[PDB]
RNA sequence: CAUCCGGUCGAUCCUGCCGGAGCGCGACGCUCUCCCCAAGGACGAAGCCAUGCAUGCCCGCUCACCGGACGCGGCGGACGGCUCAGGACAACGGUUGCACCCCCCGCGGCGGUCCUAGCCGGACACCGCUGGCAACCCGGCGCCAAGACGUGCGCGCAAGGGCGGGCGCCCGGGCGAGCAGCGUGACGCAGCGACGGCCCGCCCGGGCUUCCGGGGCAUCACCCGGUCGGCGCGGUCGCGGCGCGCCGAGGGCCCGACGCCUGGCGGAGAAUCAGGGUUCGACUCCGGAGAGCGGGCCUGCGAGACGGCCCGCAC
RNA sequence: CCCACAGCCCCCGCCGCGGAGCCGAGGGCAAGCUGGUGCCAGCAGCCGCGGUAAUUCCAGCUCGGCGAGCGUCGCGCGGCGCUGCUGCAGUUGAAACGCCCGUAGUUGGCCCCCCGCCGCCACGAGGAAACGGGAGCGCUCCAGGCAGGCCCGUUGGAC
RNA sequence: GAAGGGCCGCGAGCCCCCGCGCCUGGAGGAAGGAGAAGUCGUAACAAGGUAUCCGUAGGUGAACCUGCGGAUGGAUCCCU
């Protein structure tokens, strides 16, 4: 945890919304950008899946919105904490996010 | 991967500031460690025999540095690769020519001919406070230099002036708004200015607001700024006055030249 | 309209452009693979061989030759066109066989008939047929 | 690797995209007439330049006329052209520029200056000379035929002081 | 030889990545010491020359370490009878192997020579006038070379007693 | 630097292909007066190798011979040069971080060491006598040198470990960020020292790491099972399923996973030419990988090195 | 003179070798006279010629193109608006699924005068050169190179 | 502190089995294309001498014929 543990913030701070929360002590953030193909002069929708620590300080569902802060390694693909996270109501058409 | 570390450095690879020509051949002069990095100096050959043309091979720069006829902050050096860096004190007595070596607008290295009053001291930046062994304070410059034990009051980004006999520190100026700076580091390398402004973001880079004498403004980040003096610069400095002309003076200059 | 317009959808364009690039026969025989495997050239601008057997609305039989290549060991027939040239050619003599104008296909009216013979012994055949040189080595 | 490597090159010519077009060859041979040219590879070179000429003409004109780059290239360009004397002293618009003809070009030519002087009997002869090195460009011979005077070296061109 | 480079491993998605490259010496490692409690024997300590020169010494036996009463602020050395519990493995307990976080019994003599004269815990005091100590191992043996240590008090104290009292 | 022409018919207009016309890269044929610049065994054989050469230098140690030999010792040989086999969320390109790291030379500092010091002890090399074997290789005895080896005079000092802050948050040694240092209770005597340097900072370099980009086939649609996470120890310069024990179940996928193929090193760039783009990118500079195939290791700050050693296999 | 030694460029005196080939002549495509052979031999990238004037084969004359270069073979770009984002076609030439529902996906009427966020536009920092563009300099010109002159911006090598 | 030995760790080579990819022999069978001036008939183009074509099913030396339903690209834009 980054606030009764040992480990500290560092780097990039993010935004994405809750993919999945099945783990222990995990989940997985799904981030949208946009890439620009210069050919045809219009834009693609991409997606990411980007994994990070939750602490037993927040409680969340999926959809959510969360801040997440880069620290060290803390697993084979895991670099990212949970500082934040804005509540959202279970029923929401799907709407792509940038963040 | 390299098995270590590099000795070599191809000509074409060379910094674009040192003014080496494409044909004189493969091979450059590579810097040995010292006061200064190989992106922020210069090696003395290239000074000796480029510009001055004391010298005309690498041979001749071997004979007069390894009989002593050139002096650095007071010590003689017998490196043809050491390393020339900002702010230093470049001495040869047998023609009793001193120079201070510092920036031009056009950000390339040059000799400022100087006289007796202020040869006995340097100004250098001060970037790092820490504790030593047994919690002893120290510091750090951009010359690579430590002095033990200095007054709190003084605090990082600062500047120092040392006298080249012995480095006691005899009087320091502040990092502050109002104050004369020098540039030194990317494309506004040599300008003189002003500070105005000072924006700070938190985890990232500290961004300074500067306007030249004549009204012009740039900017830069915090890690390239040098402090000169209180308004006034203290040490005596190029002809011009840290002004970058536009393309249309200097190719009308180049044509009065010509 | 028919195609798509819309300013987030160049991955469908391009997916698009690159199934329907492949209806093009040259770019298919270009870039597909199957000519180069199927091609005694290999690619090779011509090739060095070894003759084995003479042979030859228009009514006039052409002379050629068959011959194996000597790094596939598949046999082709390469067409000797200068007059008289026949005779320059004997059974088992190395030859280079380079192609007709046009690639893979047939020129003229010769069936069955798609490479050329430029060289015996290693002398060129129109500097042999214009009497340049000699084949007194052979 | 060796230091021969970084010597640069390049090509500094043009082949007609169609060969075989009377009026071309009727007009090219009409100017080597008239210039006494060797080959038909000098008339390239000067398309060559001449476009050159005009495409950086048109990239400039197409920009404002308070334009920095347009000022410095055109400045540039103008000084150039009239010191070379292609372009007339009066002239000092780019807008003149793409008017310009290789016959310009041709007249600035070493044996168009030494024929128009009259020291010379004729191109072919002006050639003949040149070539045996009886000509002191400025103060210096020249046996270059396509060597290009400036403005400031024409009135200089004189008979070589050692030739007989 | 041992290594931890990743190269040989599995993707997120469970799929095998392909080497290119032969070992390197910067991603080794070593067989591990297994340092064995005493109970030509005695204390064997030896010295690995690491990476830039420096040195690593790893204890193969010993039988002696310097342990803390915090709440008493008295520290001693005391001899290590042997080892009780162990989170990871039982067998480590049976052969006796030493590794930080193994809880131990040492002997009471170097604290009751000087104790059960004084208020203090309760339950040390029983300790004490015992034979054995319930402590910790604080250290990395087979790092350098040393086994120290904590003794223990308050809720872990309670925890540890309730885990191997049935045995 | 915005170009077209001939061919289906008894004649005509279209669609549509075929062929011509230019540039560059190479190979072949013919021919060739003079000067300047200049590539050059890469093209599914990373196939095989006679012959010769490609890394030495010197500050210390002279009763060697008439000081030059030689050898001990020090520095360097991990740079440079060749190639593109392998490898397709990798490498590589731009952008972050180490509050998870190591670092020779050089520069600047600092320099207090627990319990015969007008200067300690023994060896080996070369070398002399004596010898083995085709060659390669070395043996036995013998006096002698060190800025070599060993011990070591000396003002307490390496590594590690325990205790030492707050009362909703914020408002100096240093930070964006409770990070460094110190005191104190116990362990242990590491390093320097027979002409004094352990130690610290900077520099070059290296290791990993955030974000974005990163070949084709769906006649490959479901894949992974240390694979996904947690706890604990070990090992590592160091974080980490990196390895082990226990627990839970997880992770990826038509925004194309996984599998297969590639006559697949990448980039800066090259060729072509209205504008938009297509194809290539062995090779000059940067980075990566290898030295017949596959593995292992010593020395060293630094190599899993091959003009270093050991093994198996093929020659 | 230069060169580590030699060449080589260039300067100086004496004597003085002047040499063009490769393709083609029906159209595309600029360029025509006799003798042979007779659907044979051969030419021909395509259309085509040759079965007695052969304007196309084999020779001579003549003529045209480029030029110390010319022609042939294979590949890439262009030709090509025959891969079409700019910018193809879909009644009859090749091509609208037999029809409906429907998820991912794509696309979504109008309105609030100034707040926050994403995209967007402009400027700026920072970060390698060579190549490319480009300012200036008469290597005799040039391909090039970063020089060079005297009383040189601090001579310059900007961007 | 040498040789030597034992347990584990890295890991070559050989053997056994399985799978994937690329080539390849084959009696006989069957398709296509080209060549020639072959034999058997006439299915289509005119109402082509039974209007043509589509889907389906069966039969027949061969083209093809017949039945069920559909189209006009027909030989009809026209009748309480
Ligand atoms: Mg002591
Ligand atoms: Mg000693
Ligand atoms: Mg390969
Ligand atoms: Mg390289
Ligand atoms: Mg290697
Ligand atoms: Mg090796
Ligand atoms: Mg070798
Ligand atoms: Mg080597
Ligand atoms: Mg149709
Ligand atoms: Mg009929
Ligand atoms: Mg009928
Ligand atoms: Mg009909
Ligand atoms: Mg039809």
């Amino acid at each position: 945890c980054p606030f009764t543990g040992n480990v500290s913030i560092r780097g990039r701070i993010l935004r994405g919304v809750v993919h999945s929360a099945k783990m222990q002590r995990s989940i997985i953030v799904r981030r949208d950008y946009l890439h620009f193909v210069q050919k045809y002069k219009r834009y693609e929708r991409r997606h990411k899946h980007v994994a990070a620590h939750l602490s037993p300080c927040f409680r969340v569902k999926e959809g959510d919105i969360v801040t997440i802060g880069e620290c060290r390694p803390l697993s084979k693909t895991i670099r990212f904490n949970v500082i934040k996270v804005e509540p959202v109501s279970e029923a929401a058409k799907k709407r792509f996010s940038p963040f | 991967m390299a098995r270590g570390v590099r000795k070599h450095l191809k000509r074409l690879n060379a910094p674009k500031h040192w003014l080496l020509d494409k044909m004189g051949g493969i091979w450059a002069p590579r810097p040995t460690n010292g006061p200064h990095g190989l992106r922020e100096c210069i090696p003395l050959i290239l000074i000796l025999r480029n510009r001055l043309h004391y010298a005309n091979t690498y041979a001749e720069t071997s004979m007069i540095l390894q009989d002593k006829n050139v002096l650095i902050d007071g010590k003689p050096r017998t490196d043809p690769t050491f390393p020339v860096g900002f702010m230093d004190v470049f001495e040869i007595p047998k023609v009793h020519k001193t120079f201070r070596v510092l920036y031009d607008v056009k950000g390339r290295f040059t000799l400022v001919p100087i006289q007796s009053n202020e040869a006995g001291f340097k100004l250098c930046r001060v970037q790092k406070i820490f504790l030593g062994d047994k919690g002893m304070p120290y510091l750090s410059t951009h010359d690579a230099r430590t002095i033990r034990f200095p007054h709190p009051d003084i605090k990082t980004n600062d500047t120092i002036k040392i006298n080249l006999k012995t480095g006691k520190i005899d009087e320091w100026y502040k990092f502050d708004i109002g104050k004369i700076v020098m540039v030194t580091g990317g494309r506004n390398c040599g300008r003189i200015g002003t500070i105005q402004a000072i924006d700070k973001h938190m985890g990232s880079y500290t961004m300074i607001r500067m306007k030249d004498t004549e009204g012009t403004e740039f900017l830069t980040r915090l890690c390239n700024v040098f402090v000169i003096g209180n308004d006034s610069p203290a040490v005596a400095i190029p002809t011009t006055k840290g002004i970058r002309p536009d393309i249309i003076k200097n190719r009308e200059l180049r044509l009065r030249s010509i | 309209m028919s195609k798509t317009s819309g300013l987030y959808t160049a991955r469908k364009l391009r997916t698009v452009r690159r199934v329907n690039r492949w209806a093009d026969k040259k770019y298919r025989k270009a870039h597909l693979g199957t000519w180069l495997k199927a091609n005694p050239l290999e690619g090779a601008c011509m090739a060095r061989g070894i003759v084995t057997q003479k042979i030859g609305p228009n009514s006039a039989v052409r002379k050629a030759v068959r011959v194996q290549l000597t790094k596939n060991s598949k046999k082709i027939t390469a067409f000797v066109p200068r007059d008289g040239s026949i005779t320059y050619i004997d059974n088992n003599d190395e030859v280079l066989v380079a192609g007709f104008g046009r690639a893979g296909r047939a020129v003229g009216d010769i069936p069955g008939c798609r490479f050329k013979v430029i060289k015996v012994a290693g002398i060129g055949l129109l500097a042999l047929f214009l009497r340049k040189r000699e084949k007194r080595a052979r | 690797p060796r230091i021969s490597r970084h010597r640069n090159s390049s090509k500094t010519y043009s082949t007609p995209k169609k060969p075989f077009t009377k009026p071309r060859l009727d007009a090219e041979l009409k100017l080597c007439g008239e210039y006494g040219l060797k080959c038909k590879r000098e008339i390239y070179r000067a398309r060559y330049m001449l476009a050159k000429i005009r495409r950086t003409a048109r990239n400039l004109l197409t920009l404002d006329e308070n334009d920095i780059k347009r000022r410095f290239e055109g400045a540039a360009l103008l000084r150039r052209l009239h010191m070379l004397g292609i372009l007339d002293e009066e002239k000092d618009q780019l807008d003149y520029v793409l008017g310009l003809r290789i016959e310009d070009i041709f007249k600035r030519r070493l044996q168009s200056v030494i024929v128009e002087s009259k020291l010379a009997k004729s191109v072919h002869h002006a050639r003949n000379m040149i070539k045996a090195r009886h000509i002191s460009v400025g103060g210096q011979i020249v046996n270059i035929p396509s060597y290009m005077v400036r403005i400031s070296n024409t009135s200089r061109v004189a008979i070589a002081d050692t030739s007989s | 030889g041992i290594t931890h480079d990743k190269m040989y491993k599995r993707s997120k998605t469970g799929a095998v990545q392909g080497k290119w490259h032969k070992k390197r010496k910067y991603n080794l490692g070593r067989q591990p010491a297994n340092t064995k409690l005493i109970v030509n024997e005695g204390q064997k300590i030896s010295t690995i020359r690491c990476r830039g020169g420096n040195i690593k010494r790893r204890a193969l036996r010993l039988s002696h370490g310097s342990f803390a009463w915090g709440s008493a602020d008295i520290s001693h050395k005391a001899r290590i009878l042997q080892v009780v519990y162990n989170s990871t493995s039982n067998e480590l307990v049976r052969t006796n192997t030493l590794v930080k976080g193994c809880v131990v019994q040492i002997d009471s003599a170097p604290f009751k020579s000087a104790l059960s004269n004084d208020t203090l815990d309760k339950e040390i005091l029983d300790q004490i006038r015992g034979d054995h100590i319930l402590a910790r191992i604080s250290s990395r043996p087979g790092q350098v070379g040393t086994a120290d240590g904590y003794i223990l008090e308050g809720p872990e104290l309670l925890f540890y007693q309730k885990k191997l009292a049935p045995k």
